[PDB]
């Protein structure tokens, strides 16, 4: 009941600490700032003497006169446009939305009842949230290691893996709330047919009829290491009964120890987009209630469903550059699978400088050089370093992948402030390429533009594509019809060259 | 609620 | 509350 | 005809500098050091899977590997460039598990396993060699 | 102002002996004295306003005269800072001024003209620092959310804070602590952050800015692209972080919510130059209380002792607190009024022997107030 005590107690230990670091501070601030001193001492700058159009200078104390002096006009300098900070990105980075308005942005100090109903409303988008306002598997490798199952040695790496992606936490893609995706499909099933040997598991009395009854026997005294047996766990899992590979992969056993550990172990226990999100339903094939054909997008090599899925797109024998609609993945809106396209050169010419299929561009970031200088329209505009012909790809507008919600959250402001970045993706993401993004975001507004955009399905993702509408020049400013309302074109985008 | 203002109204 | 976005021909 | 920008720092281009483009990096800097906090704000998981997933991540950034056939050569990459850092920080076993759960996955061999973890053992008798 | 009662007077004392009024007719922004003026030689101060950049000089029974006086060919620039510095070299007192522009120029007043000048930052600029003891390394923070380092000498720039963990909004404040070896920033996302220049990344590009030759070579000077601070807090105020200064290893901040407060990253006992990039806890060594300063871009100053700090608001009043107190809740304070001062006091500045402060307010107006001996 009587807290008050206690909450008091620890104030009053609050408060001396507070005084004796206050005290030991001010005689460091005191130190320092005689070194400072003592480096002033040594120097001797010049003093300021005194000195078109004038200026007078009135005092309001009696006594003294006012002044005048002839105005020393400061020379005209070069000015670059206005541009805020941003960070370069040459792949889309997926943002989770905001919960709290980071601050309330300034916008003047005039007295505007719409500008006052502006700031309640940006409020009212975040939910009255504005800042201010009212266990783990010990390290296998280590000395701490533990004698674990192979599910839970390999679960981090499991779940944090990006099959897509292949990488651990990507910025692309969510997790994988499926476990068949790290099931492995074809199993590797295999038993040496000589020994390896001279303490090979085969050598031992009914050891090889034991091997392939799983996919007696002798007891020859091992100490196995927490470590040793969690990674056979581990391999056991993926090479099965071929032991004299295990022993090689462990190193610190041999292969009949190895036999005999697994023997003990198993006397135990339609105009839009959708989104492509991979499928997922082990037993139901996939029909009316599969995302895939709800969302009207193809079954991908990220797909769970059973090979011979009909669903699923199924790449290009092509011996052509896969530029015109005589290619299926050109003619579906859709970059060359280097999984599946293994005719035109997809699947290759990863160091070469030439790639003989030219539906691969986005994918393998074939960008063309651009320049940034202050445009010609407005603000800041990329310019082409080297000529390019008519639909050569010349960027990918990259960005910040958003939500929506946080498009219009974001865009609130955007639109106030007369500029934006947004760019939609499909029916589920919107690229900001407020806050990081490439050169091409500079691209102005044109309803006579010279580029234009296409949003393509690049290996199970949207991504939006900058191509040449025609041939253009080297030293050309870029740009692209932003296909905004007949409104919002006159409103934010009206210049035109 | 309000936002700051740089410098007074009138 | 829909704000401005640019757009690719679908 | 004009005068162009340096994107990263807004100032001016000299004529000598056209020739290099600011954004012919897949991985930035700032990317690379957001993987590595990112993987280390894990609670759940340990410091030597944090470690091995760390090397992986620069690795693949590194390259821009993007096909499931590239995924050996990728492994054999690794080892031989990254192999002598994970002699050297202890993390041998992390990086078996590694292998095998690109195996889970289907994405390699037991042949690129076998492969890996020979050249591995083979650039570790290499250091061992060195070190006496 | 505040819940520890004072009883007793401020032991700093000063009177009103002159109050000059600039042409103009529009809000001074900032002042500072040439605290590099050598011992001896007469107390200089500088004024920004509008497109001007007017020079004074203290002489005897409150008399400022008016030494030199510049202004923009450009009319729609307004100037919002300045900072004092002097050329290693020829000795040449420099003084650099920056505003709405986004445009850093160095006026040498010993040959009455603009030297250098750098355009890079994407909007207006709020702060310019010079490093306490590198001459030649400029700091400016800015509304494009970035503070940029700049090396005079080489007219190179050193490095860009700002990116994926810098400020979301407007820089409006930073500051260099007693050494020159990190940086405290502030801004309109009502953040404060931390960035170490004495790291070896940091290091090393101060050094190579300086063996920097554009004749002697093809490629440009790499400037570092820093992205995260070292340490970062939202918990001190709850609005707009107009103001920061170090007061040697702790913090004294403002925001528009009437009070200076004094803070330091992590719990009590830690120390400032243990303090990981993730550290999540602040410590509230004491506030300073004071009334209407309710509008932002309002700047504290300190003396170079740092034994007393000095602030205006919104209505004309003048705050002096006398620093070298045991306890930080008990700092005493002398507030200077005067009958014809009611303007915004947008910044102060104490000269080096601490003997004469100014105030510059938005009506043009500029106060002078005497210490007694
Ligand atoms: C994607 S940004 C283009 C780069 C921008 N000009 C800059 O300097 O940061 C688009 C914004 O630039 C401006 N803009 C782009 N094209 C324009 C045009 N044709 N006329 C006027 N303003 C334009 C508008 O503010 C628009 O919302
Ligand atoms: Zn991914
Ligand atoms: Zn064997
Ligand atoms: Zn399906
Ligand atoms: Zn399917
Ligand atoms: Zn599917
Ligand atoms: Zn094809
Ligand atoms: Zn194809
Ligand atoms: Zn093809």
């Amino acid at each position: 009941s009587e807290y008050m005590r206690l909450r008091q107690l620890k104030r009053l230990q609050a408060n001396m600490g507070a005084k004796a670091l206050y005290v030991a501070n001010f005689a460091k601030v005191q130190e320092k700032t005689q070194i400072l001193n003592e480096e002033w001492k040594k120097l001797r700058v010049q003093p300021v003497q005194s000195m078109l159009k004038k200026c007078t200078i009135e005092s309001i104390f009696p006594g003294f006169a006012s002044q005048h002096m002839l105005m020393r006009s400061l020379n005209t300098v070069a000015l670059v446009p206005i541009m805020y900070s941003w960070s370069p990105l040459q792949q889309n980075f997926m943002v989770e939305d905001e919960t709290v308005l980071c601050n309330i942005p300034y916008m003047g100090d005039e007295v505007k009842e719409e500008d006052e109903t502006f700031i309640e409303e940006l409020i009212n988008n975040y939910d009255g949230k504005v800042h201010g306002e009212e266990q783990c598997t010990p390290n296998i490798d280590g000395p701490n290691a533990k004698s674990v199952q192979r599910e839970q040695s390999l679960h981090s790496f499991h779940t944090l893996f990006c099959r897509r992606c292949f990488k651990y936490d990507c910025f692309l893609h969510p997790f994988h709330a499926t476990p068949n995706v790290y099931k492995r499909k074809n199993k590797e099933i295999k038993i040496e047919p000589e020994p390896c040997g001279t303490d090979c598991f085969l050598l031992l009395e009914g050891a090889k009829e034991y091997a392939m009854l799983h996919n007696v026997e002798a007891p020859s005294p091992v100490e196995w290491t927490g470590a040793e047996e969690s990674l056979f766990r581990v391999f056991h899992g993926t090479y099965f009964n071929n032991f004299c590979s295990i022993a090689r992969l462990l190193g610190t056993k041999t292969c009949k120890q190895v036999f005999q550990f697994a023997v003990k172990e198993s006397l135990i226990l339609s105009t839009q987009v959708y989104n492509y999100q991979p499928c997922d339903h082990p037993d139901r094939p996939c029909d009316s209630t599969c995302p895939c054909i709800m969302t009207q997008n193809f079954c991908e090599k990220f797909c769970q469903c059973n090979p011979d899925c009909q669903n699923r797109f199924p790449g290009c024998r092509c011996k052509t550059q896969c530029n015109t609609k005589q290619c299926p993945c050109y003619l579906a809106v859709r970059e060359c699978d280097p999984d599946l396209c293994l005719t035109c050169g997809a699947s290759e010419h990863w160091d070469c400088k030439v790639v003989s299929c030219k539906n691969c561009s986005i994918q393998r970031g074939l960008k063309k050089h651009l320049l940034l200088a202050p445009s010609d329209v407005a603000g800041w505009g990329t310019f082409i370093k080297e000529s390019v012909q008519k639909n050569e790809f010349i960027s990918e507008y990259c960005g910040e992948l958003i939500s929506q919600d946080e498009a219009d959250r974001r865009g609130k402001v955007y639109d106030k402030y007369m500029s934006s970045f947004l760019f939609n993706l499909n029916n589920d993401f919107v690229v900001d390429a407020t806050r990081k993004g490439n050169k091409i975001r500079f691209a102005n507004h044109s309803v006579n533009p010279n580029c234009y955009a296409k949003v393509v399905m690049v290996n199970g993702d949207h991504r939006i594509g900058i191509f040449a509408k025609r041939a253009i020049q080297a030293g050309e400013e870029l740009f692209f019809d932003y296909r905004y309302s007949q409104a919002d074109a006159l409103k934010y985008v009206g210049i035109e060259r | 609620t309000k936002a700051a203002r740089k410098s007074a109204p009138a | 509350t829909k704000a401005a976005r640019m757009s690719a021909p679908s | 005809n004009r005068l162009y920008f340096h994107s990263d720092t807004c100032l001016p281009l000299r004529p000598q500098e056209m020739e290099v483009d600011s954004e012919d990096e897949k991985d930035p800097e700032w990317l690379r050091e957001k993987t590595i906090t990112q993987i280390e704000e894990f609670s759940d998981v340990n410091e030597g899977e944090k470690e091995v997933m760390k090397l992986w991540n620069l690795h693949v950034m590194k390259h821009g590997f993007i096909a499931d056939n590239q995924m050996n050569h990728a492994c054999m990459l690794f080892v031989e460039n990254y192999g002598q850092k994970i002699i050297k920080k202890n993390l041998c076993r992390n990086f078996m598990l590694h292998l095998v759960s690109m195996h889970d996955f289907n994405l390699i061999s037991i042949m690129s396993i076998d492969k890996a973890v020979t050249k591995l053992r083979e650039m570790q008798q290499k250091l061992e060699k060195g070190e006496s | 102002s505040w819940s520890h009662p004072q009883f007793e007077k401020c032991k700093y004392s000063f009177k009103c002996v002159n109050s000059l009024k600039e042409d103009h007719n529009q809000p001074l922004f900032g002042v500072q004295f040439n605290w590099h003026s050598k011992e001896g030689d007469p107390l200089v101060f500088a004024t920004v306003g509008s497109n001007r950049v007017t020079l004074y000089e203290c002489h005897s029974q409150g008399e400022i005269r008016l030494l030199q006086s510049y202004v923009d060919a450009d009319a729609d620039e307004n100037f919002y800072t300045c900072a004092w510095t002097y050329d290693s070299n020829t000795s040449h007192p420099l003084l650099a001024v920056a505003g709405s522009r986004g445009i850093i120029r160095i006026i040498n007043p010993i040959t009455m003209q603009c030297i250098k000048h750098y355009v890079g930052h994407g909007n207006a600029i709020n702060e310019l620092k010079f490093h306490p003891r590198d001459p030649n390394l400029l700091l400016s923070v800015s509304k494009d959310h970035a503070l940029r380092l700049w090396n005079i000498q080489t007219d190179t720039l050193v490095a860009i804070f700002g990116g994926v963990e810098g400020h979301r909004d407007e820089v409006l404040s930073a500051d260099y602590d007693l050494l020159g070896e990190k940086i405290m920033s502030c801004g309109m996302d009502h953040s404060l952050k931390l960035w170490r220049i004495n790291s070896k990344r940091m290091m090393n590009a101060i050094k190579e800015s300086y063996d920097y030759n554009p004749n002697k070579t093809n490629r440009p000077f790499i400037s570092q692209k820093i992205h995260f601070p070292d340490f970062s807090t939202r918990d001190i105020h709850r609005n707009y972080v107009d103001c920061v200064r170090w007061l040697g290893d702790l913090i004294l901040s403002k925001s528009c919510e009437n009070a200076i407060v004094c803070w330091k990253p992590g719990k009590m006992e830690d120390d400032i130059d243990k303090i990981k990039p993730s550290e999540s806890n602040v410590t509230i060594l004491g506030r300073f209380d004071y009334s209407q300063c309710d509008i932002w871009y309002m700047r504290f100053s300190m003396d170079f002792w740092q034994k007393m700090l000095a602030l205006g608001n919104q209505v004309g009043k003048l705050y002096v607190w006398d620093l070298e107190v045991e306890d930080p809740h008990k700092a005493k304070c002398t507030t200077l009024t005067h009958h014809k001062c009611g303007a915004a006091i947008r910044q102060t500045s104490f000269s080096r022997d601490s003997s004469i402060l100014i105030a510059v307010c938005d009506d043009a107006s500029i106060w002078r107030w005497d210490r007694l001996r």
